[PDB]
RNA sequence: CUCUUAAGGUAGCCAAAUGCCUCGUCAUCUAAUUAGUGACGCGCAUGAAUGGAUUAACGAGAUUCCCACUGUCCCUAUCUA
RNA sequence: GCAGUCAAGCGUUCAUAGCGACAUUGCUUUUUGAUUCUUCGAUGUCGGCUCUUCCUAUCAUACCGAAGCAGAAUUCGGUAAGCGUUGGAUUGUUCACCCACUAAUAGGGAACGUGAGCUGGGUUUAGACCGUCGUGAGACAGGUUAGUUUUACCCUACUGAU
């Protein structure tokens, strides 16, 4: 359900926050009611995870992983790495990438089974991610936004992008992923959608500034 | 100089003051920036105030897109070329001074980020997460 | 909720006074001069603002 | 529809202050036509016209004694110079009137495709005849005449000539001639012959209702000194005139559109191609080193009109290419 | 295909926009800031009016320079680029001086968009006190 | 027609080293310009060998702007005789 | 320049929440004057830069009072001068007018602070050009350019040292 929060004071909670079907990630900013986003949607269902990698607090756009696996850059540190390995479960793995990007989730938008990641990521990082996840992979682009986790968000049921989409960009998507979209906005007006929220198979959060009209074509996109 | 400005910062040793011109590094057609003035920066006689990485400048710009010069507009400075000091001890720096052109609230007015940004600006502008490729 | 019964206790503390026109002192109703040597213990008083 | 008032009663009588008055009441009438014919069309098109009572009432007294007149035209772009209200206006009073429109500066366009704007009056009955303004200087059976082609006149848009051809009867510029338009003005009257005489006419211009918003009117109409815009006019001079001729002329390299793509496309328009003419020509900023290019735009317009660069419009409708240098 | 996020049934083109019309032109507003009322001053006897600190234009009635002036008398309109801004008729008897003006906003993220808004400016006539200091006489120069 | 014992600023040109009012008006240059450039001129009091205007070249002449440059400055520090 | 008393009235009704003419009692020496007491065997004369201190008639900051103070935002007043009160284009400028940040960008004085501390852009010599006047030399507190800024080793004062 789209359950409207606030990180701190600022509302892209895809920045400050991850979640998936496996494990739920959140930094470190106190506001306990951000942290209801989560601790009252569910019960003991999947595991949050309180943490700030590389000594940062934006997971979101630093972390892109999956159900089954997770992508951490290389600046982190296996202090932080260790908290993320033993609070989680051994169902999903962790590595360290060693390529030269850092913010993951501004270059891959995956869900369990397709994925859609930056024009010109290594090679390496190109089979890595199916040797860690098992997803494809498409690089091309998203409307010549070539950064892909913050102009996108994505269920395995459902997607988004921004506006200025072009309508044969978005049925482009619609027959590459096999899964519906819309070219909606977020957070009245703001076309950072895969940063200005996260969604998953039942949970949707968005921002304390966020519209009705927008909360009604989430609920209808994304879920079913 | 809370004005978008999410976290609170230490203090990044000042490399660029007025007078500086930064290079743009977002696709908002522009290609420099001519700083005039910077955000919090109290006041000492004959001091001419300074701008460190993560901060927020009211700037010009001079070179391209006629469309924006001859009109200040706020900026977010992500790159600059004074070593400063992370806690951590070890020193850091950029070979070439840029930013990037915001609102007043600190979002962002472009689609993407050409080249790295610093990791006290990432945490610090939260928008500017939302469009950087590297972060260092 | 107020229960007026205790408004009227309250306004008896804050909003029964009178003011001098030249100290802006909170003085008691009844008085006629002010308390103060400041403004030579003058008489322009008036009541304060309570309604509208 | 109507661009000049009627005029009408005189009636040889006496009272100054009241007749004139009559005169301000035909412009508080005249004035609402404008204002009628602006809210008519969407809500702006701005038009040059203008709302000092004095100046049309000087031209509410260089006619009626003028008795017969001659209509100044620049070939450039007749088709917003002509006057369309002067048929239906100097005709009733059944007496010396007649204007018989005429057409002049009239040496920049070449011989055959002066026969482009000679056929374009034989179909509709219109009379005309071409002579110049500047280079005479002292019905097909005729090609071009000279200046041997009771009161007379003269009428400009502005600037056609109205002190540079009142050297067609006498020549020694008794008026001066000047750069800007605005200068004429307080109506003159010129007498010679002691049978023929002038009344030379001041200054005006004269409204439109097409080529208002996207158009090229900047071509002898206002100065071009104080123009805060420098950037529309001069897009209609970034679309005619072939990249491949100025650039032999002035002898500059500018660029080649690596903006082909929709946003520009090709034949630039003018963002592309004052940005390396005046880092060549070496005028920069005030404050930094950048092409002042509006500085470039009120140079290069004026070799525009003052005749180093020409350019005329074919008459009735869309035709491609048929002015040729 | 998107949803105007404001009311939902308009949907809106790629080419780069936001919530609907509707909302944009009821809700959202670039032009606040500005009295519709500019209170001038004239002086009859000498036909000329002044800004409140200047030098007196004198420039006449219905002239180009009351542009000038009334663009200089102090509201934001010199912040969004003006373009367009000529006279309407008013009855010269009325004593105002009515312009219209069209100012170019940057919408929640680069949109621009077109204005038609009014401002009217009353004229209220002097006592001319600087040309009548000139006819009185308390020394001499 | 004339008035002043003769004539009545022509060509040209400008807030220019000549313009009190003057930080003249407009445009442009700048984030902002009493400066600067162009244009306008009933010009307090421009003007034709008391020479006018225009001029390539030249200038330890006066002035504005820009690329480069830099301890001129931010903000001082250090080395030598 | 600053402040006070009357209160004719303005202030949606509401003299004095704020304001307030008709009149009137004062305060100041940071304005311009008036006078000529000191200095003509010369007190080095504009502004800026640098630097210290003091004043309150407080712009900000602290605790407060008072309103036509619901909250927010503001106005009036008091104790109060302990700590701050800017970078910049234009001008030689004092003055000013803008742009921008800021808690704020308050006003002032110490021979109109300070030239054996600086600069010399200016006024105020001699060279020289233009306009007006003058027959003329020449005049202009009208405009423009160029034009030497001297000495401390003595007493006191102060910083430091025996
Ligand atoms: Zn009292
Ligand atoms: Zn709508
Ligand atoms: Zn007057």
């Amino acid at each position: 359900m789209a359950t409207r929060t606030q990180f701190e004071n600022s509302n892209e909670i895809g920045v400050f926050s991850k979640l998936t079907n496996t494990y739920c990630l959140v930094a470190v900013g106190g506001s306990e009611n951000f942290y209801s986003a989560f601790e009252a949607e569910l019960g003991d269902a999947i595991p949050i995870v309180h943490t700030t990698i590389a000594g940062t607090r934006i997971i979101g756009r630093m972390t892109a992983g999956n159900r089954r696996g997770l992508l951490v850059p290389t600046q982190t540190t296996d202090q932080e790495l260790q908290h993320l390995r033993n609070s989680l479960p051994d169902s999903v793995k962790i590595q360290r990438v060693e390529e030269r990007l850092s913010a993951l989730g501004n270059v891959i938008c995956c869900n369990d089974y397709v994925a859609l990641v930056h024009p010109d990521i290594d090679r390496e990082t190109e089979e890595l991610i199916s040797d860690v996840l098992g997803v494809e992979v498409f690089r091309q682009t998203i409307s010549g936004n070539i950064l892909v986790g913050s102009y996108c968000s994505l269920s395995n049921q459902g997607g988004l992008v921004h506006p200025q989409t072009s309508v044969q960009d978005q049925e482009e998507l619609s027959s590459l992923l096999q899964v519906p979209l819309v070219a909606g906005t977020v957070n009245r007006g703001s076309s950072v959608v895969g940063a200005g929220m996260v969604v998953n198979d039942y949970l949707a959060v968005t921002g304390l500034d966020t519209t009705a009209p927008e909360l009604s074509v989430i609920e209808s996109i994304f879920r079913l | 100089s809370g004005n978008g400005a999410q976290g609170t910062k230490f203090r990044i040793s000042l490399g660029l003051p007025v007078g500086a011109i930064m290079n743009c590094a977002d696709n908002s057609g522009a290609r420099n920036l001519y700083i005039i003035a910077v955000k919090g920066s109290g006041s000492r006689l004959n001091r001419l105030p300074a701008a460190s990485l993560g901060d927020m400048v009211m700037a010009t710009v001079k070179k391209g897109k006629p469309e924006l010069r001859k009109k200040v507009m706020p900026a977010i400075v992500v790159r600059q070329a004074k070593s400063w000091r992370r806690r951590d001890g070890v020193f850091l720096y950029f070979e070439d001074n840029a930013g990037v052109i915001a609102n007043p609230k600190g979002e962002m007015k472009g689609s993407a980020i050409t080249g790295p940004v610093g990791k006290e600006c990432a945490d610090l502008w939260p928008r500017v997460a939302s469009n950087s490729g590297v972060v260092v | 909720i107020i229960e007026p019964s205790l408004k009227a206790l309250a306004s008896k503390y804050n909003c029964d006074k009178s003011v001098c026109r030249k100290c802006y002192a909170r003085l008691p109703p009844r008085a006629t001069n002010c308390r103060k040597r400041k403004c030579g213990h003058t008489n322009q008083l008036r009541p304060k603002k309570k309604l509208k | 529809d109507l661009i000049v008032p009627r005029r009408p009663e005189w009636n040889e009588g006496m009272s100054k202050f009241q007749l004139d008055r009559q005169e301000k009441e035909a412009f508080l009438e005249w004035r609402r036509k404008l204002a009628h014919l602006q809210e008519s069309n969407e809500d702006l098109l701005l038009t040059p016209f203008e709302r000092n009572i004095e100046v049309w009432k000087q031209l509410w007294r260089v006619v009626e004694r003028s008795d017969l007149v001659v209509q100044i035209v620049d070939a450039r772009n007749p088709l917003l110079f002509r006057s369309v209200d002067l048929e239906r206006y100097v005709k009733e009073s059944d007496d010396r009137k007649a204007n018989l429109l005429l057409v002049n500066k009239a040496d920049l366009l070449t011989k055959k495709q002066r026969i482009a704007w000679a056929k374009y009056f034989i179909s509709k009955n219109i009379s005309f005849t071409f002579y110049s303004a500047l280079r005479a200087n002292q019905v097909m059976e005729k090609v071009k005449i000279l200046s041997i082609d009771i009161n007379i006149g003269l009428v400009g848009y502005p600037n056609v000539g109205k002190s540079s051809t009142i050297n067609s009867l006498v020549g020694a510029k008794k008026v001066s001639v000047s750069s800007t338009p605005g200068k004429t003005k307080h109506f003159q009257t010129i007498k010679l012959s002691d049978s023929v005489m002038l009344c030379d006419c001041p200054g005006l211009v004269f409204p439109n209702f097409a080529y208002n918003k996207g158009e090229l009117v900047c071509n002898g109409v206002l100065p071009i000194d104080q123009l805060r815009d420098y950037i529309g006019p001069a897009g209609l001079v970034a679309e005619r005139i072939p990249k491949y001729y100025i650039e032999a002329i002035y002898g500059i390299h500018i660029q080649t559109k690596s903006r082909d793509e929709g946003g520009n496309g090709d034949i630039p328009t003018a963002q592309e191609l004052l940005v390396a003419y005046a880092r060549a020509r070496g005028y920069m900023t005030q404050g930094y080193g950048s092409a002042d290019e509006p500085r470039a735009s009120r140079y290069i317009l004026k070799d525009y009109v003052n005749g180093k660069l020409l350019y005329v419009n074919p008459p009735p409708h869309l035709e491609d290419d048929t002015p040729y240098t | 295909t998107l949803l105007c996020c404001n009311c939902g049934t308009p949907i809106d083109g790629s080419t780069g926009l936001v919530m609907c019309y509707d909302c944009i032109k009821l809700t959202v507003d670039i032009t606040q800031g500005i009295p519709r009322e500019a209170n001038i001053s004239f002086c009859r006897n000498c036909e000329r009016f002044l800004q409140p600190p200047g030098q007196w234009i004198r420039a006449e009635l219905e002239s180009r320079e009351l542009l000038a002036i009334c663009l200089r008398r102090l509201k934001g309109l010199t912040k969004v680029r003006l373009v367009d801004a000529s006279f309407i008729w008013t009855e010269p008897h009325s004593r105002r001086i009515r312009i219209k003006l069209t100012v170019q906003g940057e919408a929640m993220t680069n949109t621009i968009i077109q204005q038609t808004f009014e401002v009217e400016y009353i004229v209220i006539a002097m006592q001319c006190p600087d040309c009548a200091r000139s006819y009185t006489t308390n020394t001499w120069r």
